[PDB]
């Protein structure tokens, strides 16, 4: 055979893409909750940037794989359509992708591997649905204030829970404006 | 220059728990594809030359002695398998290996072994009481009977072999030759002999002990064969006239005592033709082969005798008659004389074959092979083996339970279930638990040739359902019924085949550092 | 579609575990005790099983997120879990590299 | 490929083996088919062979429902020029093929 | 040529200079040999393969086995090993407290080194903190023996010795050992642990144990004699067979009829030697060898019992008890050299024949404990832990004092330790104070040998211990961190167990911080 | 034998390099078949099951797999479909 290229196929390709997309999950993973550890962000001038927000590395991250630049690209469209959870989405997608890389060394076609999570995806949303719950405690019951009163347990400002938390729900509640359809 | 090892090697933590998990599945591997009636064998050849095939997995375990000190820590836990059982030496192996393959990534997370060897010790006292719970003795059910229901046994594990075709006449001959024993039974009792030739309706069935009758001499025409209370002499003595181990060489220079050399050589063999005539003893076993002229004597007297007679068969024959091995016929008395009361040399064959009949002490009988060449008899042999332990265990014990991995599935989806019960590290160990059970019912599909996902997955999905009994069928490819199709196991075996596992994994866990002594 | 659906439940298990670790705690523990909680929800209806309990971050043990208003939008978990289907798929899907 | 193993049984000379190699080589389309549906390529012809032996043309291979069904039934169906042209293109190509002894280079 | 070798003037012995600090790499050499007995510390500690130098396999947790069999070649390493060859004299418990304690002091004595301390102070900072070990062990006994030489009070003691070595047993092997020692305890001053013999026998399990009065050996009687009083008893290693003498006496056999003629000879050589020690009358006959077919014929005849004993051990504890010596020659008539024995008769305790050698008249200690078991490396082990069990009540025989354990006294004395340690001025304040951190390696190998984190562990002892609530040692489980009542779970140690194994490991510590250079010389 | 001239090896090389290039698209085939990663060489990276659209971007310098290139374009020209079978 003469080309002007290079061809690989078999189990390695599917192989090096679960390992780069593992790779990027991993950059993230840590950094994952309110907790999260801050990293650095080196350029090539020499500056550093350093910030916990999982959106920010994904965004100012540079890696230059084939596989690796679909997940970056799905970052921006969770972000523009909604803006929360771009972390959370790359870290479930490489989890996928190393549990049907063992599927495929049990001989399982890839084909039964993406049929199971369009299914499981289609009963998981439908569950959820069930699970749900709408907007309550506006009126008649108020379990409201323990609303924010969790977020302000982890500040000096947390001394007085009933106090300042009281505040905050009628400050929300006095803001409340249509100004469309309902 | 002052070192503390000086040449010691020893390792600990991690990796030494590690390289003995990596040994042990090297040992499974060698057993792992002849589990199985249908399993393939092995071909192991020792030092002199010679090779030995067949599947059975206590005997290449005994052949391949590895030097490794894990390794021969699940070889001693098979020979403990054979006392107490006798069989299932290959899944106790295969099995108590696959649970140290599903903890391994557990202990590279930094778990501490001794949590591992409190889930296998809770697991397993749970798995003990879950069969006890299934087992369902059957004996007078349907009120069939029990003969019945043993040819029916017998038939499912001689099923798509070459005796599948008259497996229907060969059941019979295998219950009956299990009903002539005693209340204790024994495998080692009955023996097996082959002859060429003639179809497989041929066979026949001797309630008495049958050997091959290699002897090719002269003596015929003669020594009738039909004996109503014979004697039955067991000798190891050599009766040829010129022989490798009784000669005599007397070198003389008078000529009158070459006549009285010659007649003394004649005279030491025919001292011990007397001393068998003495004791009265009409029928002959010898083990060294007999010369032409010591037949022609009990011809006249009116005794039998046959040499070339294995070892074996006269140890068989020892414990027939009632008597013992006697070395020459010095001591030969009616203490070590046999009894029978039908001695016959049958034709069948076209080979002379000589058996007993009715002898008072016998516990044991002879089948013989009837086929068209060796290698249908020999595996046939085996396969007819398998037959009487299926209906020898079915007799002592009368709790069984559905086999061909159905009980191992049901082991493993109960334990499933209760694992997400107990909140804390023993989740997923236990978790860990059920799934290396499931490694039986996936070694049967894949030594039958068969797709194991796709009957794995659709068998699992159908214990959901509640179904206890089903597993895989070795004949056809499909779910079926293992309790209907009549394939049953002791339930004490299945037990002792889980401790057995048990014990030999949560042992290899235990080892912490190898210390060897440079000696 | 056994095992393509029994592998996608584990792989949910990633955002329970690395709460757990990034809370300086025992992740095997935490998601244990997590499990036997929503178990006993789908056995009975009963209330004597707990039911909707979450993750603490501050004390390191399970809570009850209905009560303590932690709260995420619906459209948040159900997108998140399609555009994560959908990446896994599209990666799963390439058999060959070429070059030129 | 199951009516040309017939045929090659009633001719003579090399053709039996010649025709009978086209013949096999048909079988390649159908396994490919099954391998990208999720199901055993080598089981999956074994049963279509048996199928259109007793059958008709109506067996085949439904990648949609992952499994052997009456493809008409699942409105399945192809113009006879595709299959025609793409039998007769392929012939007039392996048949130039073997035709090159060697290639030589000019200027 | 210049330069030339550091330090080494003497017989290429390897001399660490002053960067190198030769006192460090001593400290790593006995580290080394902490760490490989620190897992096996405690009920849960893991268990060691060993290949003995014979290539048998052995599996064992006890650590004075490992010693034996792992070669120790480094010197400054012996004195910790020798440390724990006289920990087994005066107290048969605490070879696992040295190991790990001697090895702890010299891992934070590398501390205090490189902040530059003298190798003198650290010497006398131990000393001096040692002295109030002893001073305050005697504070922190609970309770005591009661003294009543009663079964369910001897096997309650056991608990805590048996632990550690045999586990899941510690139930039935209480009873067991107790059994046999509370026959001795009447006799003042008289008890010993080689008084009391163990045997085992291949058997189903432990559960089938028993335990029998006088010396029970497993071998049965060749004889036909039953019971027999005579005190008179006759050791021969040699074995029963024709009669040789050690002069040449050539047999020439030619013919058949003179074969049986020395056939004969040797029943009547036979027949003159046992004919010699009826004549004597001595009708116990024990012997080394085998035993010959016509020998059991002259035994019944002249009515002497007849003992066939394959180990040599047994033969030797023979010679040590009733003074039976074994000569080589076969059967001497020698009355001097023989035993004294007041009751000798045959018995069957669980479907085998075993012999009794007690004396009726005389009290005596005698007592066998009889071991059975399907694992010959199994069973093994039971017997190092009746020994370990036996000498704990060896120390008992003094006085009676426990202490808790489970690493309970632990961190009681290391708190009043560090007391004194911060009131103490000068620079003596450093060793002291690390002399009581040394007490927390302890509970930190109890903890990690039972999966639990050890910094947690050690983080509660503390906090209840400063409330002023003794007795709290560590609990045992793999899921739960926290601890309990060791007074109410009745885990006790010895008194003088900890007392002198404190001393031992003191000395062994300070020997090696003495010696900063090892030179080899030539004799 | 001898065979001083030996077309076989140019009758092995033309078959080599062509079932070469039917042994990369075939796994194209079909609604559910599998996908490619074509690299130009510029670094420029797409993903398309089309075969037409493949083989365009292949480059052989083959004169065998040059034919095959020419005959699945005869194929569009006058059926329109099928060019990957």
């Amino acid at each position: 055979l003469s080309v002007f290229g290079d061809r690989s196929t078999g189990e390695t390709i599917r192989s090096q893409n679960v390992m780069a997309a593992a790779s990027i999950a991993n950059i993230v993973k840590s950094s994952l909750g309110p907790v999260g550890l801050d990293k650095m962000l080196v350029d090539d001038i020499g500056d550093v940037t350093i910030t916990n927000d999982g959106a920010t590395i994904l965004k100012l991250l540079e890696v230059e794989h084939p596989a690796a630049k679909v997940l970056c690209e799905l970052a921006d469209l969770q972000d523009k359509e909604v803006g929360d959870g771009t972390t959370s989405v790359v870290i479930i997608a490489a989890e996928l992708l190393k549990n049907a890389d063992e599927l495929v060394k049990q001989k399982i076609h890839p084909t039964s591997v993406i049929s199971g999570y369009r299914l499981a995806c289609k009963e998981a949303v439908r569950y959820i649905n069930e699970n749900l719950i709408v907007n309550t405690d506006e009126l008649g019951r108020d379990c409201l204030i323990n609303a924010a009163k969790t977020s302000m347990s982890s500040k000096i400002i947390g001394i007085n829970g009933d106090f300042f938390a009281n505040m905050v729900v009628d400050a929300v509640l006095a803001i409340k404006y249509t100004d469309i359809r309902g | 220059v002052i070192l503390l090892k000086e040449g010691t090697d020893s390792s600990q933590g991690i990796p030494q728990l590690v390289s003995n998990i990596s040994a042990c599945q090297v040992i499974a591997e060698a057993v792992r594809t002849t589990l199985g009636p249908r399993g393939m064998d092995k071909l192991i050849v020792d030092g002199r030359g010679k090779a030995t095939i067949s599947n059975d997995g206590a005997t290449i375990l005994k052949l391949l002695d590895v030097v490794h000190p894990a390794a021969k820590t699940l070889v001693d836990i098979a020979k403990s398998q054979d006392a107490e059982v006798g069989d299932g030496t290959t899944s106790v192996t295969l099995l108590a290996a696959e649970f140290l393959k599903q903890v391994k990534p557990y202990v590279e997370e930094g778990l501490h072994p001794q949590i591992i060897i409190r889930a296998f010790r809770t697991a397993t006292q749970l798995a003990v009481n879950k069969i006890k719970e299934i087992a369902v003795t059957v004996k007078k059910a349907d009120k069939v009977e029990q003969r019945k229901l043993l040819e029916k046994c017998a038939m499912t594990a001689l099923s798509s072999k070459l005796i599948s075709q008259q497996k229907a006449f060969f059941a019979k001959m295998v219950v009956d030759a299990v009903m002539m024993l005693d209340d204790l039974l024994q495998l080692k009792m009955i023996g097996i002999k082959k002859v060429q030739g003639g179809a497989l309706e041929d066979s026949q069935l001797v309630a008495g002990v049958a050997f091959k009758k290699t002897f090719s001499y002269a003596g015929f025409e003669m020594q009738p064969k039909k004996y109503h209370n014979p004697k039955i002499a067991l000798l190891n003595v050599e009766l040829e006239l010129k022989a490798e181990k009784d000669n005599a060489e007397i070198r003389v220079h008078t000529v009158e005592d070459y006549q009285a050399i010659v007649d003394a050589e004649w005279n030491i063999l025919y001292d011990k033709l007397e001393k068998i005539h003495h004791s009265g003893a009409k029928v002959v076993s010898s083990k060294l082969p007999i010369g032409d002229v010591a037949t022609q004597y009990f011809a006249d007297r009116d005794m039998f005798c046959a040499g070339r007679v294995p070892e074996e068969d006269l140890k068989r024959t020892m414990m027939a008659c009632g008597g013992s091995i006697q070395t020459s016929v010095n001591a030969l008395s009616a203490d070590v004389l046999g009894r029978c009361q039908v001695f016959e040399e049958t034709q069948i064959g076209g080979e002379r074959y000589n058996f007993f009949t009715g002898c008072p002490k016998a516990k044991t009988c002879t089948f013989i092979l009837r086929g068209g060449a060796e290698q249908f008899m020999e595996e046939t042999e085996r396969s007819l083996h398998d037959a009487i332990m299926i209906v020898r265990r079915a007799i002592k014990n009368d709790s069984v339970v559905a086999g061909g991995g159905a009980i191992e599935m049901e082991l493993s989806k109960y334990l499933r279930d209760y694992s997400r019960t107990i909140p804390g590290k023993q989740q997923l160990l236990i978790g860990a638990y059920a799934k290396a059970l499931e490694i039986i019912p996936r070694q049967l599909c894949d030594n039958a040739g068969f797709d194991a996902t796709n009957i794995l997955n659709k068998l699992r999905a159908r214990h959901a359902q509640g179904g206890t009994w089903y597993g895989v069928d070795i004949n056809n490819e499909d779910i079926a019924d293992n309790f209907e199709a009549f394939v049953w196991e002791p339930a004490m075996v299945r037990i002792n085949a889980l401790t057995a596992a048990s014990e030999a994994a949560c042992l290899i866990v235990s080892v912490d550092e190898t210390i060897k002594n440079p000696r | 579609e056994q095992l393509a659906i029994a592998e996608f439940a584990r792989s949910l298990l990633v955002i329970p575990n690395t709460l757990a670790v990034n809370a300086a705690q025992d992740s095997t523990d935490l998601v244990a005790k997590l499990r036997a909680f929503h178990n006993e929800a789908q056995v009975n209806p009963e209330r004597k099983n707990l039911k909707w309990i979450g993750l603490d971050l501050s004390n390191g043990k399970p809570r009850d997120n209905k009560q303590a208003g932690v709260f995420e939008p619906t459209i948040v978990k159900v997108k998140s879990l399609k555009f994560a289907t959908e990446a896994a798929i599209t990666i799963l899907r390439i058999d060959d590299l070429i070059k030129l | 490929a199951l009516r040309l193993t017939e045929y090659s049984r009633t001719l003579s000379g090399m053709e039996s083996y010649c025709v009978r190699a086209f013949a096999d080589a048909m079988e390649v389309i159908p396994s490919t088919l099954a391998e990208n549906a999720g199901l055993n390529p080598i089981s999956t012809v074994t049963e279509l062979r048996n199928r259109h032996a007793q059958g008709e043309k109506t067996a085949g291979i439904n990648v949609r429902k992952g499994g052997i069904s009456n493809i008409l039934e699942e409105l399945v169906v192809q113009p006879l020029l595709v299959s025609v042209s793409a039998l007769t293109l392929a012939t007039e190509t392996v048949r130039s093929i073997l035709k090159i002894d060697d290639v030589v280079n000019t200027r | 040529k210049a330069p030339g070798f550091a330090q080494m003037l003497k017989e290429g012995a390897k001399h660490f200079s002053g960067l190198e600090e030769a006192v460090y790499r001593n400290i790593q050499a006995c580290k080394e040999l902490a760490q490989t007995t620190r897992t096996a510390y405690g009920p849960n500690g893991m268990n060691k393969m060993v290949i003995n130098h014979l290539e048998k396999l052995f599996v064992t947790n006890d650590a004075a086995t490992i010693l034996r069999e792992l070669e120790v070649q480094h010197p400054a390493a012996k004195m910790i090993v020798m440390a724990s060859h006289m920990q087994e004299q005066e107290v048969g418990d605490g070879t696992n407290f040295v190991l790990v304690f001697a090895g702890a002091l010299l891992e934070l004595a590398e501390e205090l080194l490189r902040i530059g301390l003298s190798v003198s102070e650290v010497i006398e900072g131990y000393e001096i903190a040692c002295r109030k070990a002893h001073e305050i062990l005697p504070n922190l006994v609970c309770c005591s023996a009661k003294n009543l030489r009663d079964i369910d009070e001897v096997s309650s003691l056991l608990r805590t010795s048996i632990m550690s070595k045999q586990y899941g047993n510690e139930v039935f092997l209480a009873k067991l050992i107790a059994q046999a020692c509370v026959s001795i305890f009447p006799d003042s001053g008289h008890f010993n642990v080689d008084n009391i013999r163990v045997c085992k026998i291949l058997g189903s399990g432990i559960s089938s144990s028993s335990v029998l009065h006088g010396m029970v050996f497993k071998k049965e009687t060749e004889g036909d004699v039953t019971s027999v009083k005579d005190a008179k008893i006759a050791v021969y290693s040699c074995p029963f067979d024709g009669m040789i003498t050690e002069t040449k006496g050539t047999v020439l056999i030619k013919t058949a009829e003179e074969l049986m003629n020395f056939s004969k000879g040797e029943e009547n050589l036979m027949d003159a030697q046992v004919k010699a020690i009826a004549d004597t009358g001595a009708n116990v006959v024990v012997t080394g060898g085998k035993v010959a077919d016509m020998a059991l014929h002259y035994a019944n005849k002249y009515n002497i019992m007849l003992v066939r004993l394959n180990s040599k051990w047994d033969l030797r504890r023979l010679c040590k008890t009733v003074g039976a010596t074994a000569l080589p020659r076969l059967t001497p008539p020698v009355l001097e050299e023989m035993g004294h024995c007041d009751s000798v008769y045959l018995s069957e305790v669980g479907d085998t024949q075993v012999v009794v050698f007690k004396h009726e008249k005389e009290d005596g200690a005698i007592s066998t404990i009889v071991l059975r078991g399907s694992t010959d490396n199994l069973m093994d082990d039971i017997e190092r832990a009746v020994d370990d069990g036996v000498n704990t009540f060896k120390v008992l025989t003094r006085d009676k004092r426990l202490v808790p354990g489970g690493g309970a006294t632990e961190i009681e004395l290391a708190k009043q330790i560090t007391s004194y340690g911060e009131t103490c001025p000068g620079l003596e304040q450093y060793a002291i104070k690390k002399f009581a951190e040394a007490f927390e390696a302890i509970p930190r190998a109890l903890a990690e040998n039972s999966g639990v984190k050890a910094n947690e562990v050690i983080s509660k002892l503390y906090a209840v211990h400063q409330e002023g609530n003794k007795n709290v040692g560590l609990d045992i489980e793999a899921e739960v961190p926290a601890v309990k009542d060791m007074l109410e779970a009745g885990i006790l140690d010895t008194y003088l167990g900890k007392y002198w194994a404190i001393k031992l490991a003191t000395n062994a510590a300070v020997t090696v911080l003495r010696v900063d250079q090892i030179i080899m010389a030539k004799p | 034998y001898q065979d001083r001239d030996k077309p076989a090896q140019i009758r092995f090389s033309n078959i080599s390099a062509a079932k070469a290039v039917a042994d990369a698209i075939r796994t194209s085939l079909g609604p559910k078949g599998m996908d490619k990663m074509i690299q130009d060489g510029k670094g420029d990276v797409t993903i398309t099951n089309d075969g037409a659209t493949i083989l365009k971007q292949m480059q052989v310098l083959h004169p065998a797999a040059r034919m095959l290139v020419e005959l699945s374009k005869a194929q569009d020209i006058e059926a329109g479909d099928g060019t990957t079978s």
